[PDB]
């Protein structure tokens, strides 16, 4: 892992300023060593460009001996109303996969990703059909495609 | 897990040109951003609605923007029927800008009327469509004298087809060290180049500009290419680019509104590493004296994170807009939320 | 002891839908122990 | 890796791997593997 | 004495409850609808 990585300014070079990542994001030193560090605190020097700001950027590589059986790490993040299709769990086709029946009645629905609960009515079509879901102004579904 | 890019150039040296900055920065026909004609606004995502105004909180253009104007000319051709011989280009190439946020892109502005031709100031034509070309990174560097050439991916979007393909491939770029390319000894700039008549007036080649790309660039391990396909018509029309943690998503109007000109995405390509710079590849024309043809201008609005007033007519589409920071009467027009 | 992850509430494993359901009617306190050596409990064979 | 419009076997995830830390903010891990979503997003690493 | 009026007085939503932090404002975009309702409320008791 990367445990320093600053740029150098400075008409000495006396001038060390600390790159930070922000979330979800990679880190300028990543070129580094993309694979591995070598051996415990390598560091590493490269020049940079006037475009990207210009200096001599600094990395310093930490090594952890690797242990009897792969250790991994996974952030896992779930995103809605990103599109009109989903993600889902393997699982059967439900015989609760029609409504054309129980038009009228309390239900709770998982359409596509979005849930609720409601009454559904036939209707004209209005809004773009592209899109499936037709929200009012405070963000309930009052249409669906 | 990479795509192969099997037809590699062989061509010997890269094409020459010349490059005339001046001559196409004097030209200027400003489009400022108009919230009341609705301009580079982004549907919002996996939701519609009808017959009615609300507050979206989103990526917006300033309202008044100039923007930036580019323009793509014709090529230098010997003889009135004669071949064409080297390309006319502007130096986008050697410009590098910020993607911060992203941007949107008016296209087709002057389509349907009457302009000169650069090449040509006394020549005046009917104007059409030209689509734009872009690179996109997150790292630069130079080949000796400090133009400026990506790093490691890049994402490059060209369009092909004679303006009725469009290519999208996240890939590196290797210098290629033919005559007077960038690796070679005189480099003034790289561009796509292609012949009206090997492909518009015949079985449209979709690879001509990927080819004339490829003579510039080698594409090394290349992860992956996707295609989308153009209908040809003069429409004017939008195009916007963004990215975020899923990745680079690509809207356009033809999507879904092609005349109103709602911005709706069709494309989530898998490019995480974060895109920091952007250039325009000048795209010249090449055809005869006579057959020149004067291109219409695109205009690169950059976007901001903006909340805007959106008006939603019955049948789902936006058609007025109220920028609520641009001016009192814009946040006490919002406050209201009509 | 190396299956803990596996007994919190809102696990994603088998043990609460197959093997044991905690409720939270009542003040509850989940206690994850070691039998010391010489405290006669006979081990089983193996986990199930 | 980015999912949208697919579906995936729990079965085999629950196999192929082992959990030794759950640590979930808005969400728990029996609502990922019961509920459809519109994308899910995955940052994986080799980490101690 | 006779009282006929009161103090007119009118707040700003967004500045009474986020002081000026571009950290609080954004977690207040997600409220906003009630913020207008004070501002409409208040407007109407001036007016009146
Ligand atoms: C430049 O010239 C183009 C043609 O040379 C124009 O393209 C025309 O635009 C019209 C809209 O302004 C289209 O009308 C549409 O026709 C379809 C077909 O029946 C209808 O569904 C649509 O409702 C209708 N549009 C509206 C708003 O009612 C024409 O079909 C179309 N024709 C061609 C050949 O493309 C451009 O509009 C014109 N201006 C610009 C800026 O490009
Ligand atoms: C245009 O160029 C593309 C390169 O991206 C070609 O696609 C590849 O072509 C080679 C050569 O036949 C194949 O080996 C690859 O398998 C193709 N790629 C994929 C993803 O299938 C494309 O064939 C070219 N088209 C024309 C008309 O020349
Ligand atoms: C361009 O790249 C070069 C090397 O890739 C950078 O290095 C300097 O290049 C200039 C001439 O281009 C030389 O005069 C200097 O001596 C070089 N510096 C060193 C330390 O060797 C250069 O900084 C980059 N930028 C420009 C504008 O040239
Ligand atoms: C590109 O051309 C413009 C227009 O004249 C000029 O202002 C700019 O300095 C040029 N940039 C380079 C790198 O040549
Ligand atoms: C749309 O909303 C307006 C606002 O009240 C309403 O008057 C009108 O009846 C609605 N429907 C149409 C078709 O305009
Ligand atoms: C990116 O390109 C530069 C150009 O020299 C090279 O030094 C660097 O190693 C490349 N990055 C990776 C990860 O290979
Ligand atoms: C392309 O991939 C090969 C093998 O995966 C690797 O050796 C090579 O370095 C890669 N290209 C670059 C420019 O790194
Ligand atoms: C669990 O995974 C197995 C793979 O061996 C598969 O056959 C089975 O269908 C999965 N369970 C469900 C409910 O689909």
């Amino acid at each position: 892992y990367i445990s320093k990585c600053s740029r150098l300014t400075g008409d000495y070079q006396h001038i060390e300023t600390p790159l930070y990542i922000n979330p979800g994001e990679y880190s300028i030193c990543r070129d580094f060593a993309p694979l591995g560090f070598s051996e415990d605190g390598q560091v590493f020097k490269r020049t940079l460009t006037q475009f990207e700001g210009g200096g001599l950027l600094i990395g310093v590589g930490t090594r952890v001996p690797m242990t009897a059986n792969l250790e991994m790490g996974f952030v896992i993040s779930v995103q809605y109303g990103a599109g009109t299709d989903s993600v889902c769990p393997m699982l059967d086709l439900g015989e609760s996969s029609t409504i054309t029946n129980r038009l009228g009645k309390c239900v709770d629905y998982s359409l596509y990703g979005v849930t609720g609960r409601g009454v559904f009515q036939n209707c004209t079509a209005v809004g773009v059909k592209q899109q499936r879901f037709v929200y009012d102004s405070f963000d309930n579904l009052v249409g669906y495609y | 897990q990479f795509v192969d890019m099997s037809p590699a150039s062989n061509n010997s040296e890269c094409l020459d040109s010349q490059v005339d900055a001046a001559a196409f920065s004097k030209l200027m026909r400003p489009y400022p951003i108009d919230p009341a004609k609705v301009d580079g606004i982004i549907y919002p995502l996996g939701r519609t609605y009808s017959n009615i105004t609300l507050a979206y909180t989103g990526l917006f253009p300033l309202q008044g923007d100039l923007g930036t104007q580019y323009l793509y000319s014709a090529s230098h051709a010997v003889g009135n029927d004669g071949d064409p011989t080297k390309a006319y280009i502007s130096n986008y190439s050697l410009l590098v800008n910020d993607f911060d946020n992203g941007f949107v892109v008016r296209v087709g502005a002057a389509a349907n009327s009457t302009g000169t031709i650069v090449i040509s100031p006394s020549v005046q034509t009917k104007i059409k469509k030209a689509y734009p070309a872009f690179i996109l990174g997150s790292s630069l560097t130079n080949t000796s004298a400090g133009q400026p050439l990506y790093a490691n991916y890049s994402l490059t979007i060209i369009p092909d087809g004679c303006g009725t393909v469009l290519h999208a491939f996240y890939c590196i770029l290797k210098p290629r060290t033919g005559n007077r390319c960038p690796g070679g000894s005189g480099y003034n700039a790289y561009f796509i180049y292609e012949t009206i008549h090997n492909d518009c007036n015949s079985a449209i080649n979709k690879n001509a500009s990927l080819n004339s790309f490829k003579s510039f660039f080698d594409l090394v391990n290349c992860t992956f290419f996707n295609s989308w396909d153009i209908t040809a018509d003069e429409v004017k029309e939008w195009f916007g680019i963004t990215q975020d943690t899923q990745g680079v998503h690509l809207y356009s109007s033809r999507k879904g509104d092609l005349y109103g000109g709602n911005m709706f995405r069709f494309a989530t390509l898998p490019v995480y590493e974060g895109i920091k710079y952007y250039t325009v590849i000048p795209r010249s024309f090449r055809s005869k004296a006579n057959r020149r043809e004067a291109w219409a201008a695109f205009y690169v609005y950059k976007l901001h994170q903006l909340t805007y007033l959106l008006d939603f007519s019955v049948d789902g589409y936006i058609r007025r807009t109220i920028d609520c920071g641009h001016d009192d009467l814009s946040q006490l027009h919002c406050s209201y939320t009509s | 002891l190396s299956m803990k992850s596996y007994i919190r509430p809102g696990s994603a494993g088998n043990i609460p839908l197959y093997n044991y359901k905690q409720s939270f009617a009542h003040p509850t306190c989940r206690v994850l122990a070691s039998v010391p050596p010489n405290v006669t409990i006979t081990k089983p064979e193996a986990y199930g | 890796l980015v999912f949208s419009n697919c579906n995936y076997n729990l079965t085999k995830l629950l196999s192929l791997f082992a959990v030794d830390e759950f640590s979930c903010n808005g969400i728990s891990p029996d609502a990922i593997a019961r509920g459809c979503y519109s994308t899910l997003t995955v940052d994986y690493f080799a980490y101690p | 004495y006779i009282e006929t009026s009161i103090q007119k007085v009118t707040v700003d939503c967004k500045q009474y409850v986020c002081n000026g932090f571009t950290r609080c404002e954004k977690l207040l975009v997600e409220y906003g609808q009630f913020c207008s309702k004070i501002n409409q409320a208040l407007h109407g008791a001036n007016l009146r």
